[PDB]
């Protein structure tokens, strides 16, 4: 999969995108807008070149209940194949605000369409710390620290 | 530099054709250094609109101000084949 | 029959490594898709059938709807087996793959297989009941692995979902031991109920 | 082995659902254990570290791949005596444990025996508090082998000498493992204490 | 192939072999619907390969760049677990994907020397030096194959043979004309004998004197002789247009002849492109001396070289 | 013959026959797929190739520093390149073949020297034996080399 990956830098071109995404399918008030983050990878400089929205579903009562078509992912995939020749698919994002813990679960999925390990790369839409809004995540497995339940 | 040749006049057309008003922004990157120079927006120049002079209706209600990166090069189709009207950028304060 | 969108559940669990139906049953229920998907567009073409799984950790969708049998023989051929049956997970994940479509004018109608016993509670499923019925969705159970060894309390949501639908909802029976599962389902009704108004 | 290798090539397509590959390295594993018991412990860490290779290019392996890899290679380490190495691939076995049945009763009591042994006897180990808050070595503490035991792990953790060196007069006549790393032992309190 | 033997007619009786048929028909559905999920796997597919070659067929067709291949270099594939290129970029292991593998090393006619990553439908094994290639015109990449440089000179050069001078209309010029027959026309014709034995064959002639000695003659006459293809080139006609261009006609030349042997190349009067002064000035006419230097040294490489033979000629 | 046990026995043929038939299809499916799959990856790779773009040749006519070049293009021109951080700076020392950009004139990577072929063919095979008894008359000759 990948055992490189350190950083991951962003264009400013991918933040604007993700963006522009969660306001032009009108999700809003704790909802997600989830794409997947195109690029190369399997580099210890990640970098992401562009993005492109995904159809995608959330239910806040069950986190076990979310929608993401099948279909679009491999057309888009094909299309992006052409544009660039930097473009596959590298992870996706997560519009934020926060990492919630129903963000495993989707990656547990997303593993299979990749090449790579999947990335989980926050972008927060409505600007946070000193620091950047952006922060990037890789899906790894450890045992904790009580020394007991290895968790990825 | 921004000019546009007769191959690029055919596509243009068909554009005009299915959106009455359309743009054609032609980017140069490499003759670009400050990301905006080198860069312009034209629009075809009707035939009926040379000769029966209908060609400056676009120097009125605008601006009427026209900034040239190419001197040259736009001046020479300003009169043939296009009229370029000067290109603006925006943002709301999220992007900023 | 004519226009309809019909979202499978299809179970993948630790039932259905048992080989009542022949070789285990993964390998009939792979068969119960091919006739299911052939009917549909006997009665109207422009039909669509959907597949999502109630196995694994997390159900999820498996694939999207689609006027092609191969694209959804060929997202199931992965699927989990070590998992169970969440039932009241399923319904609302089926809902949401209904609500992507080409069209609209499509039947909202969820067939559900059950090889393995609910995961969840009746706490759960009661208020599912009451949440289908708003949206004209109907519960059809094709049960044949919680009545092997098992007693099943999912008639009652049948009868609470019925009223005039878009599709009627009724309770298919198949044998658990060996029956041949794929001509069960076929001849039994699943086109052959209709709605009304 | 011979007949899950003959299975497997026709069955991974006629279920269309199922996977019988991950059935292939776990008999490696048992096959490492028999070696060690049996006391060709060389042969079984050359198959061992085969396993290993194929292990780490896998991520999609069961929980219960782990589990068996693991409680393999502490039973190597326990044979050498190597107590470092034994407390620290111990501890990975405690995590992969699994609800379902592949532990006993047994099982958990001698882990916690050996554990503590090693612990006191490591060289670089500080892991004692680690060990006190752990559950294994909670549970069995009212038996008279893990009551001095716990007593010295206790003693260690806390840095205190009136208790630790009173537990160690004991243990010399008690076990004559402990009565030939006697210099070591008080070396060890002193040094954590430091 | 053969159904219901014998030997299963015996051990089961037709009632059981009834049973036999119905536990066969489930197993025949089972693998029925795999034919379903390959079907598709297969269909898809198809439609795959036709969209990316509509994207390339625009790029591909004529008009594009002509250019020669100095040598196809060969560079690294694979020494690093990232791209296919020894230097460590951004990309992953692939032909092209931001990795590069081989790659060769074309001179274009565009004036530049070009090294470029390699298309997937254009290898290095349908690469040899000096082939003349397509190269797209806008970006320089090895875009499609053509063969092999011919032109109308070097076309004509072979075969003129006729008029033939033959040695019963020149008067005379022994010792030389027997001379003649022993470096060039006895082995060209005993050409087995000479393999076998394990000598040298003559490693071309070379017939000088002041003119109208009948040089010309006797080395057309020579051809009739062994009824060979006779291949005559002037050092004024070898060098045409820019003097570049003059390398590739030498070289041309010298593949059709080794072809159909016999043969003879007859080089005349060197004068100019086989000058002993390096100071008269020369920069496209000195690669036409070193291309005519290779000739030689295959003549050398086969050690007999009666099929190839070569005679030259000066006035000083 | 005539009797009803060799009409049973004929569609029991049919039954085994499809059994075994069905099984060296399945056979025949698999193959038409990898043989569009190597088809597949040969077109696509044109498309990726396309995109990025050829280089020209050079050679560092003197280092100026550790991240930018000086050098001598194969079109004629000098140019005062960058390097990219891609390529290593060990690699490059003055005289070194060198392959740039056409986009934005930077050193992308090396470009290992080219052979010349006359004086590696000799480096590279061992030009020996003669034996000192196997040469006459030069024989002292020989000697006064050693
Ligand atoms: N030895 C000869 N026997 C017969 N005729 C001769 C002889 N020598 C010269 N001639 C006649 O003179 C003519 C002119 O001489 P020729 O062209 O053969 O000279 P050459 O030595 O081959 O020239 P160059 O040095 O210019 O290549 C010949 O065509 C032939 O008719
Ligand atoms: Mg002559």
């Amino acid at each position: 999969m990948s055992l490189q990956h350190e950083k991951v830098t962003i264009a400013p071109l991918v933040l604007l995108s993700a963006l522009d995404h969660y306001e032009r399918t009108q999700t809003k008030e704790n909802k997600r807008c989830v794409g997947v983050i195109l690029g190369d990878a399997n580099s210890s400089t990640i970098r992401v070149t562009n993005s492109f929205a995904l159809p995608f579903e959330e239910d806040e009562k069950n986190s076990d209940v979310w929608f993401l078509d099948h279909n679009y992912i491999e057309n888009m995939n094909e299309m992006c194949k052409k544009i660039n020749a930097k473009e596959k698919l590298i992870g996706w994002y997560h519009s934020g605000p926060k990492l919630r813990a129903s963000d495993l679960k989707i990656n547990e999925l997303f593993k299979k369409y990749t090449q790579n390990n999947p990335l989980l790369l926050i972008v927060d839409v409505k600007q946070q710390g000193v620091g950047l809004p952006t922060d990037a995540y890789v899906a790894i497995e450890q045992v904790k620290d009580d020394g007991t339940s290895t968790e990825k | 530099g921004c000019w546009l040749s007769s191959v690029d006049v055919n596509t243009q057309k068909s554009f005009e054709q299915l959106n009455s008003r359309a743009v054609a922004v032609v980017v140069d990157p490499i003759q670009s250094v400050k990301g905006k120079v080198v860069i312009d927006a034209f629009r075809l120049i009707d035939t009926g609109a040379l000769i029966n002079n209908l060609e400056p209706r676009q120097t009125t209600s605008n601006t009427g101000l026209l900034n040239k990166a190419n001197i040259q090069a736009l001046i020479h189709g300003l009169n043939r084949h296009y009229y370029s009207l000067n290109i603006d950028y925006h943002k709301t304060a999220k992007e900023t | 029959m004519v226009l309809e969108a019909t979202v499978l559940v299809i179970d993948n669990s630790e039932y259905s490594r048992n080989g009542d139906f022949p070789r285990t049953r993964f390998e009939a229920q792979i068969d119960s898709v091919e006739f299911i998907f052939q009917a549909k567009r006997n009665s109207n073409p422009e039909n669509t059938v959907g597949l999502i799984s109630g196995a694994g950790a997390n159900p999820r969708v498996l694939s999207t709807f689609t006027a092609e049998f191969g694209k959804i023989l060929a997202g199931l051929h992965d699927t989990q087996i070590e998992g169970k049956l969440h039932m009241a997970t399923a319904l609302q994940i089926a809902q949401l793959t209904l609500k992507h479509r080409q069209n609209k004018v499509q039947h909202q109608r969820i067939v559900a297989f059950v090889c393995s016993p609910i995961s969840d509670s009746r706490d759960e499923l009661i208020r599912l009941a009451k949440t289908l019925k708003k949206n004209n969705v109907a519960v059809d159970i094709i049960n044949f692995g919680e009545i092997e060894q098992n007693t099943e309390l999912l008639d009652e949501f049948i009868a609470a979902v019925n009223n005039p639908q878009e599709e009627t909802s009724h309770l298919l029976t198949v044998t658990p031991g060996p029956r041949l599962l794929y001509e069960n389902i076929a001849s039994s009704p699943i086109i052959l109920e209709e709605g009304s108004s | 082995k011979a007949q899950f290798q003959e299975l497997d090539s026709k069955k991974q397509r006629n279920n269309g659902s199922k996977d019988h590959g991950d059935g292939i390295l776990l008999i490696d594993s048992e096959i490492a254990r028999t070696y060690l018991l049996k006391n060709d412990l060389v042969k079984a860490r050359d198959l061992l570290d085969d396993l290993e290779k194929t292990l780490d290019k896998k991520d999609s392996i069961p929980l219960r791949i782990t589990n068996s890899f693991y409680s393999t290679n502490s039973q190597y380490f326990k044979f050498k005596n190597d107590f470092n190495s034994f407390y620290y691939t111990s501890l990975l076995y405690l995590s992969t444990l699994e609800p379902s049945t592949s532990i006993t009763l047994a099982e958990r009591q001698q882990l916690a025996y050996d554990l503590s042994i090693s612990a006191l006897l490591g060289d670089k180990i500080y892991n004692f508090g680690e060990l006190l808050h752990h559950p294994i070595m909670e549970t069995i503490v009212n038996d008279s082998n893990y009551d001095w035991l716990f007593q010295l792990l206790n003693a260690l953790t806390v840095g205190d000498f009136d208790k630790f060196d009173s537990l160690i007069k004991v243990q010399i006549s008690k076990i004559p493992i402990l009565a030939q790393h006697e210099s070591f032992l008080r070396q060890k309190i002193c040094l954590m204490t430091l | 192939g053969d159904d219901e033997l014998d030997q299963e007619i015996l051990n089961l009786s037709t009632q059981e072999l009834q049973t036999r048929a119905k536990l066969l028909d489930n197993e025949i559905r089972i693998f029925r619907s795999e034919l379903q999920r390959l079907s598709h796997e297969n269909n898809v597919m198809l439609e795959k390969i036709k969209d990316n070659k509509e994207k390339i067929k625009n790029n591909r067709q004529l008009p594009y760049l002509v250019a020669n291949v100095v040598e196809v270099m060969d560079m690294n594939e694979i020494e690093d677990k990232e791209n296919s290129e020894s230097t460590t970029q951004g990309g992953n292991v692939n032909l092209d994907n931001t990795a590069v593998g081989k790659a060769a090393v074309v001179k274009t006619s565009s004036r530049q020397t070009v090294f470029l990553p390699m298309v997937g439908l254009v290898d290095p094994d349908k690469l040899k030096p000096n082939d003349l290639v397509g190269v797209n015109k806008d970006s320089y990449l090895i875009l499609d194959t053509l063969p092999s440089e011919f032109d109308s000179r070097v076309k004509a050069m072979e075969v003129d043979e006729k008029p033939t001078e033959t040695y019963s209309d020149v008067g005379g010029l022994d010792k030389q004309i027997e001379e003649l027959v022993e470096a060039i026309v006895l082995p060209m014709k005993r050409a087995d004998k000479f393999k076998d034995m394990g000598i040298r064959a003559p490693k071309g002639a070379l017939m000088y004197g002041p003119p109208g000695t009948g040089k010309t003659l006797l080395a057309r006459a020579c051809a009739a002789q062994t009824n060979a293809t006779f291949l005559k080139l002037a050092a004024p006609q070898l060098v045409q247009m820019y003097i570049g261009e003059g390398a590739k006609l030498v070289r041309d030349a010298f593949a059709l002849a080794k072809e159909k042997a016999p043969t003879i190349i007859f080089i005349d009067e060197l004068d100019a492109i086989g000058t002993k002064r390096f100071d008269s000035e020369k920069s496209g006419d000195r690669e036409v001396q070193r291309t005519m230097l290779e000739l030689l040294n295959q003549l050398d490489g086969f050690s007999s070289d009666d099929r190839v033979k070569v005679l030259a000629a000066t006035n000083r | 013959e005539q009797e009803a046990h060799n009409k049973a026995l004929n569609q029991f043929k049919r039954k085994l026959l499809e059994h075994r038939r069905y099984d060296d299809q399945l056979k025949q499916r698999r193959q038409n797929i990898r043989d569009l799959e190597k088809l597949y990856d040969k077109t696509e790779n044109d498309i990726k190739a396309l995109q990025s773009i050829g280089q020209l040749i050079g050679e560092v006519m003197k280092e100026l520093s550790e991240e930018k070049y000086i050098v001598k293009a194969s079109s004629g021109p000098r140019y005062i390149v960058g390097v990219r951080n891609s390529v290593d700076r060990s690699k490059l020392k003055k005289g070194v073949r060198v392959t740039l950009d056409i986009t934005t004139l930077t050193i992308m990577r090396i470009l290992p020297r080219e052979t010349d072929p006359l004086v590696y063919n000799m480096t590279s095979f061992e030009q020996g034996e003669i034996t000192f008894d196997g040469i006459g008359g030069l024989t002292e000759q020989i000697r006064e080399l050693r």
